[PDB]
């Protein structure tokens, strides 16, 4: 009834309340991007080249 | 440093901020300051294709070389108006802004560096 | 021995034939990094290995000769400028190691030997580690780029070869453009 | 009544489980692992070097 009338849902007091604890499931470190793979290698180059740039001169 | 490397060097630069624009394009248009934000990035794709073109011409024409207002100038200007327009109309004034404060003080900075010397 | 001194360390690195130490590090280099797209391919775009084993070496070994075209270029291009940039220590370490040789009738020749021996060490091993670095930079990079943005539109068997074939080989044309 | 059967699947083996999907959004995280030897190890290993001889005037 409560959310039905949009009225506080807290107001009804929970028979007994559980915590459950998620600590993560597993993709590996968030660096798996395709766009992002791209960012670290084009970044990673930038550099090398004005290294190689900096060797030439 | 050599001007074979350096002609590689501003087009490197002109072209990640080009790949840059327009991935993000939908994003920068979001937001009046995302916009802006674009126009800096417009400028400085010009400043860098600038340099690019200039360096081009040196090594093709030999060392030397005098950029014009027409058509060098010109056309660099026009290719980074033209990314401006794809991620949104209202950069086209803030992006060109940008470029032309820019150029006054690169010329500047152009005038001194070799009419001096 | 003076005249073979100075020669011996020259001759090999001028000479077209890699060093024995020079080649195996290029073309093992070549090798892993290569084949490194495979795991790629294989794992993200799931292409069975063993299916496609014989296209796949193919293309691995074509690139290996194209990276070490590559290497080879590249770093003699760099060793011309690195040598001098770093001739500037390696002089001071060498004159220090001939103050400690004290000899009173050492020859000028011998002079110019012994530095230009580490010059020499310094040049050609700082251009094959830092050339390895750059070169396979620019490979892994443009497959990356190539692959998932300008071949977005394609089988993986024909992005593979064109891919591959792509990077090696204007990688290796870019190694004569800086010469 | 009676629910939706699935039928017949195959179990494997732990080693086969790694050979197929180990790495599945760790993937770009292994591809730099690989590429360590490629492009880390030369990079700061030369980096050693230039610091070296590199001494300002």
């Amino acid at each position: 009834k409560a959310q039905r009338n949009n009225e506080d849902i807290s107001i009804i007091p929970p028979l007994f309340t559980v915590s459950v604890d998620h600590r993560g499931t597993w993709n590996g470190p968030w660096v798996s991007t395709e766009v992002l793979a791209a960012a670290i290698g084009l970044v990673i180059y930038y550099l090398a080249f004005s290294a190689k740039s900096h060797i030439q001169a | 440093v050599g001007t074979g490397t350096s002609l590689a060097l501003s087009s490197l630069l002109s072209l990640l901020l080009f790949a840059g624009m327009q991935m993000y394009s939908r994003q920068l248009a979001s937001t009046e300051w995302l916009t802006i934000q674009g126009g800096l990035l417009g400028s400085g794709l010009f400043v860098f294709s600038l340099t690019a073109f200039n360096n081009l011409e040196n090594l093709v024409f030999g060392k030397g070389f005098q950029a014009k207002i027409f058509p060098e100038i010109l056309l660099c200007l026009l290719l980074a108006l033209f990314a401006s327009g794809l991620i949104h109309r209202v950069c086209v004034t803030t992006c060109f802004i940008f470029s032309m404060v820019g150029l006054y003080y690169i010329n500047k900075i152009s005038s001194t560096l070799y009419q001096a010397a | 021995s003076k005249q073979q001194s100075e020669e011996d360390l020259l001759l090999q690195d001028f000479s077209r034939n890699l060093s024995a130490k020079s080649s195996a590090l290029f073309f093992g280099n070549a090798f892993i990094v290569s084949a490194i797209p495979i795991w790629l391919y294989w794992r993200i775009w799931h292409m069975d290995l063993i299916q496609s084993a014989v296209l796949y070496s193919v293309m691995t070994l074509v690139s290996t000769y194209l990276v070490a075209f590559a290497y080879k270029n590249v770093k003699f291009v760099l060793k011309h400028k690195v040598a001098q940039k770093r001739e500037d220590a390696v002089s001071k370490e060498v004159t220090r190691k001939l103050s400690e040789a004290d000899n009173r009738k050492m020859s000028r020749k011998e002079k110019d030997e012994r530095i230009l021996w580490k010059k020499n060490e310094v040049a050609d091993y700082e251009a094959t580690t830092f050339s390895i670095f750059y070169n396979n930079t620019l490979f892994l990079v443009v497959v990356i780029v190539a692959s998932f943005f300008i071949l977005k539109n394609f089988n993986p068997t024909v992005n593979y070869i064109l891919s591959i074939s792509a990077s090696s080989g204007l990688i290796a044309l870019l190694s004569t453009g800086s010469k | 009544g009676s629910t939706s059967a699935p039928g017949q699947g195959g179990i494997l083996a732990q080693r086969e489980f790694d050979r197929r999907f180990s790495p599945h959004f760790l993937d770009w995280a292994a591809f730099g692992v690989m590429t360590l030897p490629s492009i880390g190890i030369p990079l700061l290993l030369w980096y050693s070097s230039k610091r070296k001889y590199d001494t300002p005037k």
